[PDB]
């Protein structure tokens, strides 16, 4: 695995050329919002960063060693957190507001439109918040990106011997390399070794809030499914059901 | 399954 | 505040001592189990350690300094997650089964005794199998049941940056038992991160847990204690 | 007003 063998520099480079592209949402400026209008400028756009994010985790050092199932296992357990992780990211200079799409900058009234959502907006600003205080760097967060992309599914596999397990240890090969190069960056910021453990503790703890984002909002998302507000597109109408089974 | 197939391109 | 001038050999003696006791299941062994008699079990189990978890936080150093309301607020956000992880912890040893009490344990089949949970034991089996292969030592594992109890709801709420400080003091006590155990600088990084990757686990197990702890309250496959019914609504 | 959290938190 080549990917095993890359420095931490190497590793940032990858995933900043990884990176997906900011899209825009369909957003029709002068149409009054609904329920369901807001609901489908969500889902549109989700649909669209979905295509992209399957060929940025096949960028991401060590996915395309895994099998088929695994790739399709992990990115169906960690798409949500990946989606909105990034949505926290564009979100970063705009305090009081999600960045959804350049196009589409929502404050919290506005996630009252949907009912239900405001928490979940609310969740997210906080999360954003975290980031601004924390002086949250790009470098930083692709590797966030890329450990949530490993990490989120990595248990729900089962274990059929060697070969479920050696899939398993990879992923960690891999994960232990990302904790590498996070610390390396803390350090070339010229971080003290206190401070490079504590800030990475800080930054990991935060996964445990987009893990709780994401299982919140996809209740969310089931729920405007089985009550007909919007249509789902079959990609995602699939990425939302492997979570009910 | 459509997760699936976009892997495979 | 007392809690930030600690050593890290002090927080780990103070995490040690404020450790609950491993409580015992009512369950009479001579008859089977049905679907409302597991569940039941479960539930009469939880609730009877919700009341010594309230002892503990109140000994988890920093967590007296923060305001009723706030400590409430950590609790509701926190405890099933904290009782997950205990579950885990002590069920360690135990391959393939859930050890919720020393006269219950589990293994992963009779999670088919109720509907829906055997997805949610299969979680909690997954976990107490990487705590084994990670070698989870008692020191760790109490280091990160208090960063459960102090992360968890704290970004929902000067009471945030002592939380932050306190969380800071625990990261430092994990990595100083790291040293002490002989890892290298490199290693301790990596088990630290290992170790904080669970938590995101855990609380999707939580998650999970409380819609299926929800369902089985509205099917009324069950009735729960006024203290768990309110844990419980505080998530909805 | 009165959780049980609440009286059992301080106590
Ligand atoms: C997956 C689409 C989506 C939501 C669905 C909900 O039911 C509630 C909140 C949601 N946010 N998003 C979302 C997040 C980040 C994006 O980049 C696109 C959509
Ligand atoms: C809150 C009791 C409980 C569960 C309820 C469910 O619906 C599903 C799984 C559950 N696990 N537990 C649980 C966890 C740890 C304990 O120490 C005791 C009960």
């Amino acid at each position: 695995s080549l990917a095993l063998s890359l420095t931490a520099d190497q590793m940032v480079s990858a995933l900043l050329d990884a990176e997906p592209p900011i899209l825009y949402s369909e957003y029709d400026p002068t149409r009054p919002f609904s329920e369901a209008s807001m609901m489908g400028l969500l889902t549109n756009l989700a649909d669209r960063e979905l295509v992209h994010m399957i060929n940025w985790a096949k960028r991401v050092p060590g996915f395309v060693d895994l099998t088929l199932h695994d790739q399709v296992h992990l990115l169906e357990c960690a798409w949500l957190e990946i989606l909105m992780i990034g949505l926290v990211w564009r979100s970063m200079e705009h305090p009081g507001k999600l960045l959804f799409a350049p196009n589409l900058l929502l404050d919290r009234n506005q996630g009252k439109c949907v009912e239900g959502m405001v928490e979940i907006f609310d969740m997210l600003l906080a999360t954003s918040s975290r980031f601004r205080m924390m002086n949250l760097q790009g470098e930083e967060f692709v590797c966030l990106k890329s450990i949530i992309l490993l990490n989120s599914g990595v248990y729900t596999f089962l274990s059929s011997t060697l070969k479920s397990l050696e899939e398993k240890d990879h992923i960690h090969r891999v994960l232990d390399k990302i904790t590498d190069t996070l610390i390396h960056l803390m350090a070339k910021a010229g971080l003290t070794l206190q401070q490079q453990h504590q800030r990475l503790a800080q930054l990991l703890l935060i996964l445990s809030h987009i893990r709780h984002m994401s299982n919140k909002g996809m209740e969310h998302l089931y729920s405007m499914k089985c009550k007909n507000v919007v249509p789902l597109s079959d990609l995602l109408l699939e990425m939302l059901d492997a979570h009910r089974l | 399954k459509i997760l699936h197939r976009l892997l495979q391109d």
